[PDB]
This record gives C-alpha cells, structure tokens and sequence, in this order.
C-alpha cells in the first residue's frame, strides 16, 4: 500500500480507541484527583484512599456507557471488514 | 455446476459398467451362448483389468496428495 | 447399476481415509474441542490436563451425542446394505440424510446464505434440497461461532476471581504482589466445588 | 446473540463481584480511614502503621463472611453454566 | 489484509491496559483479561462470515 | 471358537497402540502427573524437575500403584493364555474385571449417573454391569476432579509463605519490593525441610487406596 | 445402541470363521477325504486370504485416522 | 564486509531505532514530569494520576510526527535491502 | 550366547533410553536443577542459555562419571574381549557401579518407601535392593539434595537483596525498585568470588 | 516382572533361531535324517518369530516416546 493508505487507517482506528477510553479514563482522573484533594485539605496521610472510589467510579462509567461504546466498537470492525476487500486495491 | 464429486462418480460408475459387461460375457460364455468368442472374452477382461488399475493410481494419486495438502502447519 | 465388489471395497478404503475430516466437520467434535482448550486457557494451567486426555474425552462425548444419529445410519441405510437389500449408492445416499438433517439442526441461516450467494446457486425451495458442498463449510462456521459463544461465557467467573482478589489485594497497598499466583488455586477451588468437569460436559451435550 | 444480552450478561456479572469484594473493600477501607483520621489528629507521621490492622480487619471479614462469599459466587456458577445450552443462537 | 485484521484487536489490548493501569491494578496481565472480550468481538460482528465476505470479495 | 493366529496377531499388534491411551484413561498416571504439573507451579518454579524427570517419575509411581492389578490379571487371565488353557477372546473378557473394579472404585457416582443418562443407557442392575463405555469417560473425569482438589490443597502451605513474606515486606514500607523472588527459596526450604517428594508421593498412593 | 466394538468383534470373527472353515477343509482333503475337490480348497483359501488382506488394510486405515486424531495440540 | 562495517551497521541502525523512539520516550518523560512537579506544588500524591496525561500526549505525538517515522522507517529498510547485495562476503 | 540378531535388536533399543539412562541414573538431574535455581537467583531467567546450561551439565556429568565409567570399563568392556566373562554376567558386572554410586547417593527414607510401596518385604541386605526399588528412589534423593544446594545458593543472593533495598529504605526512598540496583552487585559478587569455580567444586565434592 | 517376560519371549525367539541354524547346518554337512522341507519350515517360522518380536519392539518404542513427549 502506502504510507498514507495506512496512516490514516491507524489515526481512524486510534481515534475509536481514544473514544473508547475516554469516559473510563475521565472518570478515574477525576476521582482520583478529587479524593486527593480532600485528604490534603484534612493533611490525612494515606496512599490506598482512592483506590475504592476509582473502583466503583469505573464500575459505574462501565455500567452507564456500556452499550454506547460497544456499538460504537461493533460498528467500527463491521465497516472495516465490508472495506477490507478495497483495501487491497 | 462442474462439482469434482460428480466426475469421480461417473469415472468410477464407467469403470464399475466395463467390469461388469466383461463378467457377464464371460458368463454367458461360460454357460455355452452361441455367439461369444473366447479372444473378444479376454480382451474385454483384459480391459477391464486395465480400466482399474488406472482407477486405483489416480485414487492413490489423489489420496498421497490430499494428505501432503492437509498435514501443512498453517 | 450396482458398483462391483472391487469398485465398493476402493470406495470403502478411500471414504475411511477421509475420517478424520468427517469427524471434525460432520460431528460435534470441534465444537468439544476448541471449548475444552479455552477452558484449560480459561484456568491459567495451560498444560494441566494433557491433550491426549482432552481429545479422549472429546472424542467419547463426540460418540455419545452422534448415537442417535449413527443409530439412524445404521437401522435405515447400512443394515439393508449388510443384508445385500440395497446397493452401495443409494445406501450412502439414504445415510446422508440423518446426518444432514444434524448438520442444518446446528447451522445458522445467515452462513447458508453466504456461501449459497458465493456458489451462484439457484433458489433452493426449503432445508430439503441443500447440497453437501454448501452445508458443509456452513456447518463448520456455524460450530466456530457457537464455540468461540460458549468459550467466551466460561471465561466470566474466573475473570470475576482475578478482579476480586487483584482488587482485594490493591486496596491492601500490596503494589508488586502479582494477582495469578493467587488466583490460580482459588480458580481450582471454584472448578472443583461447582462440580466443573461434570457441568461443562452436560452443558456440552445439553446444547446438541 | 445480541449485543444487549451480553451487556445483560455482563451487568449480573460484575453486580456479583461487587457484592464478593464490598464485604472486604469497605471494612479495609473503614480502618485505613479510622488510622488515618486518628495519626492527622495525633501527629503521629508515620503511613506504615496503617497497614498492619487493615490484614486483621480483611482477615476477621473473611472469618466472619468467608462462607457467604463463597456460597453466592457458586450459586452464579451453577447457573452460568446451566444457561450455556440456552444463550446461543 | 492480515495487518489490518491484527488493528480491531490491537486496540482492545490497549484500551484495556490503559483502563487497568490508569485504576492503578498494573500488576494484572492485560492479555488473560482481554481474550475474552476478543471473543466477544469476533462473535458479536459475527467474524467469521464477514471475514469469508471479505476474502470472497477480495477477487 | 478361538480366533485364527493370524487374527490373534493382527489384534494384539493393534491394541498395542493403544498403550498411552489406556496409560491416561485407566491406569493412575492422569492423577500423578497433573499434580506434578500444578506441583511445580506451587514451588514457583515453572522449569522446577525437568518435564521428563517427572514423566518417568510418575511412570513409576503408577506401575507400583497398579502392581496389584497387574498381578490379578496376570494370574486369572494372561498365565492360562500361556499355558493354553483359554483363547483371546475369553482372556480379554476375563483380564479386564480386575481393572474394572479399579476404575470403579475411583470413580464417582454423578459422573457415571451422568454419562448413563447421555448414552441412553437401560437400568443397570449393580455396579458389574456397567458397560466399559459409560466406566472410561465417568472414570477420567472423576480423576480430574480429584486431582484438581489434591493440587489446590497442596497449593496451600506456599500460599501461606507468601502471604506471610509480603505482609512482613510491606509492614516494614519496604513496598516496591516483589516479593516472589524472596519467597521462593523460603518455599524451597519448606519443600525440603519437610520432605516434600517423599510426603507428596506417600499420600498419592494412599489416595489411590 | 450401535457400537463400534462390537461391529469390529463381528467382522474379526467372520475374517477367523472364514479363515478356520477352508483350513479345516484342506485338512481333511490332506488326509484323503473323499467329497472334497482340489479346486474348491484353492478357492476357499484364496477367498480367505482376501478377506485377511481387507482386514489388514481397514485396519491400517483406522490406525491411521486414530494416530492423526490423537496427535492434536486441543 | 570489514568489521567496521558490520559495526557501522550495528551503529547506524540502532541511531534509526533511537531517532524513532526519542520523540515518544521524551513526550512522555516531559508530561510525567510537569505532572510530578504540579503535584509537589500542590503538595497531592496519587500514583494514578500521573498515568492519565501521559497516554494522551504519547498517543497526540504519533498524530504530529507519526508520518516522519514511518517516512524514516521505511526509507531506511529500503536503502539497507537495496545496499544488501554489495556489503556481501 | 544368544543370537547376534536378536543382540542387535536388543542393543539399538537399549539405545533409544539413553535419556531415561542419563536422567535417572547419572547425577544429571541434580546439576541441571541446580543450575536452573542459580540463574533463578541472579534474577535473570535467560542470561545463559538453555543449550548452555545443558552442555555444562553435560560435562559435569561426565566427568563425575568418570570413576564409575572406568569401573565399567575394567569390569565390562575389558573382560567382554578376553571372553572369561561376557553377555550376562557381564553387563549385570558392568551395571554394579552403577549399582553402588546409586546406592551412595540414595537416602534410606526413599529406599525404605519405594520397598513398602512394592510388597517387598525380605528385603535385609543393602547390596542386593533391586532396581525398581532403587531407580525412583535415587531420582527423589537427587530431587532433595539439588532443592537444598538451590536454597544454599539462594542464601548469599537474597542477603545481598535485602541489603540494597535496606540502604535504600534508610536512604530516604521509598519508590526506588531495589531489583535494578541489586542485580550489577549481585553480579560482581558473583564474579569477584569468582563464584562459578567454586560451586563446581563443591558439586564435585558433593558427588 | 515385565522385564522378566520380555528377556523370556527375547530368549525363546533366539532359541528358535538358534534351533532353525543348527539343523540347517547339520543337514549342510550331509547329516542324516534332516530333510529339506523341515528346513525351510524351521527358517520360515524363526523368521516369522524375528518379525513379530520387532514389531512389538517397535510398538513399545512408539509407545515410550508418545508417553515420554507429554508436557507434564
């Protein structure tokens, strides 16, 4: 093929894993950010806080947008299957 | 529509008739027909014989390759 | 029309030639088998039971979910053949349907199609005159996605073990304590108090 | 089968490994937090104390609800399995 | 045609890594928790049928 | 009513080949080396014996477990074979209960119940009149089963170790230190301090009784 | 029930049956029997040996599926 | 043929590995330590928010200067089999 | 004297357990087992590689064979040519030494078990224990004594690792992984002691 | 035990065939009382006992190296 034919298929295909990752990612950073911060406004001192609150805040994010990002995922590998045939040439 | 099967069954159903007319005209001369000559009787067996041992290598031809085509490591 | 003896007995040893390859895409052999590789996958002991054992296995539940159908074979087609009732044609031609009838019992319609549009074959009217060479392969695609279906299922309770305990072990601060050398007993411990070996196979042959 | 089973499938799934892991989480949880609170208000610095009680607290968990963990997981299992026949198509 | 049937799971292999590292559970293989949901993908684009589609239209 | 000679020949050459089968199926063997397969996972080695020390290992181990069966085969079917005083048939039939009752007495009930109900079978009156077909595969899963327990329970003392090393580990804020690499030759010690092969091969073949 | 073992215990003992009726034959046309002839023994013995030979060779075939069937990698 | 060749050879591509993975290897270096620096100021110690910057500058850096890679990649493989049949011995 | 035929025959399938011979009967198990726990030890699983390890086994094995090979030779394939003893008597003669080395290194709770677990009871004497008692018997002595060398060798390493990760607990770090500071040390030690020699040595001496 | 039977079926087959040699040389020297057709029915059946033994030797062998290839 060519440079272009193949780097433009790999930005499509990690711009899908990028959707795909974004909520669970957000949803960690911002726990995780935000029970920091309220363990340094006590001066609490522990390292293991967050690890709970990251769990079901992941859990949750996965229960709420689960059919989202599987279609989306499905939908992706369809077409790029029905196109495959063109890719060749 | 050309289906490999089907031709095999044909080669092997032509070759199954040729025996079987070189047996029934060493019957019937056998049982004294009038009208049957021992040299056609021969080389009709003789033919029949040829026509299966012809069947038996391409068999075997065919079985020694399908087995080499179907132990590849894929 | 009748094949000659020596015609039949190079048709005999030629079609038990081909055994192996009716046993993994006539029967319900494959679908045993790719399950019980990703079980074992499945448990993180990927040599425990060796294959030998594995393929047995298969191979008896392969014989005892294939007795009706073998049993049909035999009471319709190769008995009056035995018995000299019928030719070596029609008697494989009568015992080509049980197993056909099994074969489209377990195919989904969307492989028939596909490889019916991909042969240019003309409107079939009904399951009754589909030939060999299309249900064939269809039959086999069919096995793979219903045991890459059942495979995939048997994979959720010991992935729901190796979060538990990871987690388990995460919210302790332990950070370089490695989750499989703990889970694996524990997934032993699950397979054997759910009575695993036993289930498995009944789910196996319930499914057929 | 459709996606929607699967998510269905998935969703009974991890309801069980959240219903095995809180009985631990959150009694491990509980005592890091009390420690913590306690050292903040004593000045006691020092992270690593906080570890000790928490084995015990986990350990007395499992002594105390080892056998319920143990017997819900199975009644999943059993099911699981008995609904292989049934979830394809 | 291989190397972009290698992406679809490529990208679950990330994605999950990504999800478990950044939670914090890095000492979990990706792989053993990603199998299943490979299978999951190829079973719920029904994989093998479009990939014979596909072979079949290559020609 | 006894076979030709050269029937006899042709099926005792054929059964010959099946040796590893019967090996797996209907000797010990498929308990042992299991166990050694999980074994060797425990002590945290993986390369731990090589593969073929533990083969022939179990290989023997299996011949003194059945030497008893051997024995009850050789007297009341194969020893009148030698001394003409019975055909192959009949030596098949009759060489073939002593094993039988072996496989039986390992082999539990749901598995057989389950494998009955799969074939079909009619009401089998006692125990002797099980048929071979439905006795081998109830007979291999029961043996995975029962090794699959002896290997978790065996799994136990290690798990202990290394419970107990990583908590002394961390306790001590030594977090960033994997704990496997120091709880292997403690492992190594329990192994060898207690005897661990002896204890190990001892009970299996106390199992099997 | 239709087993495989049985099916193969049948054919064994009709290929040893066979195998036992012309060599008992030819014993008594050895020791002078008078009602049977040189021919019918050479036939029954050729008929036999077929028979062996057909055995033989489904014999090499189902070994031949077995060892490819067991050599598997599951 | 020489030695100093074959070395020259050693050199020369593992330079071209250094060059294709420097931009990666450096992004992220940069975004875990702007990260760590924030959170000393801030005087917040997570050790997972730290890892959420980190995939999404590594993954932006293959969209900015991924084609240079892959044009550098490929051009190096061709030279080295176009140059294969004269540094033969 | 049986015939020459059936001698061939015997001879190339004797041929085929060379492996079973040199795993079960020499010392090979032992070096390779100990080797395997040394480079488990310096924390780096295919330093040297497998081919390596197996070669220098090899080696060891031979030489510590040597007496019992040349005990063989004196009283096999020595008197086999002059014909005062020959086919039975003297590969029976020849496999003695065998015979004595395994009884050597066999402990007696081994012997002992593997006896109980065959029935065989008038077992008295020490120089008449059959094979089959004494073959699996010496595979687990050997399995022992390689476990507690593995653990003697495990000894210095884990010191030294424990060392590092203390100096750098006491240091003032906490996220630093001792592992990559230990493993040059671990290694210049090992070089230094010239550690290599020594436990060759010692195997020697542990016959 | 088994290597008790094995080294009796390796001596009984020897002696066949040290049997069969035996006669064939006499009857060479012009020994009386040793005819041709026993001969070659004594060679004929050594032969046949040499076969069968290396066939079991060889389904032996296959069978120890299958058993042996397993991965524990």
């Amino acid at each position: 093929m060519t440079p272009e034919s193949v780097m433009m298929m790999g930005t499509e295909a990690m711009k899908v894993a990028l959707a795909l990752a974004a909520p669970l990612l957000l949803v960690a950073l911002i726990t995780g950010l935000i029970i920091s911060i309220l363990q340094a406004a006590t001066q609490i001192n522990e390292m293991t806080l967050s690890f709970i609150p990251k769990i079901v805040a992941v859990f949750i994010a996965i229960i709420v947008a689960g059919p989202w990002m599987l279609n989306l995922l499905l939908d992706y590998v369809r077409t790029l299957f029905s196109n495959l045939p063109y890719i060749i040439g | 529509t050309v289906s490999f099967a089907g031709q095999l069954h044909a080669a092997l159903d032509r070759i199954s008739d040729r025996q079987a007319a070189a047996r029934v005209q060493a019957e019937k001369f056998t049982l004294g027909e009038p009208g049957i000559a021992l040299n056609d009787v021969m080389a009709d067996m003789q033919k029949a014989s040829v026509s299966m041992q012809m069947g038996i290598q391409v068999r075997n031809k065919l079985v020694a390759a399908y087995q080499e085509v179907m132990s590849m490591q894929v | 029309q009748s094949w000659s003896l020596s015609v039949q007995t190079l048709v005999f040893i030629t079609s038990l030639t081909f055994l192996p390859a009716i046993l993994l895409m006539m029967t319900s052999f494959t679908r045993i088998i790719i399950v019980f590789g990703l079980l074992r996958n499945a448990l993180g002991t990927p040599s425990a039971p060796p294959n030998q054992v594995l393929l047995g296995l298969a191979l008896f539940l392969t014989f005892f979910i294939m007795s009706p159908v073998i049993d049909k074979i035999y009471v319709d087609a190769y008995q009056p053949f035995s018995e000299q009732k019928i030719s070596m044609q029609e008697a494989l031609d009568k015992g080509a349907q049980p197993l056909r009838a099994f074969m489209l019992r377990q195919t989904r319609e969307a492989d028939l199609a596909l490889f019916a549009r991909l042969a240019n074959s003309g409107p079939l009217q009904g399951p009754e005159a589909v030939p060999m060479r299309i249900l064939l392969p269809a039959y086999v695609t069919s096995e793979l996605k219903t045991a890459f279906q059942i495979g995939f299922t048997i994979f959720i309770p010991f992935l729901i073990i190796d979060l538990v305990i990871a987690s388990v072990l995460m919210a302790l601060g332990m950070m370089m304590v490695p989750p499989a050398t703990i889970a694996l007993p524990f997934k032993l411990m699950l397979f054997v108090l759910v009575d695993g070996w036993q289930l498995l196979m009944g789910s196996l042959a319930q499914s057929f």
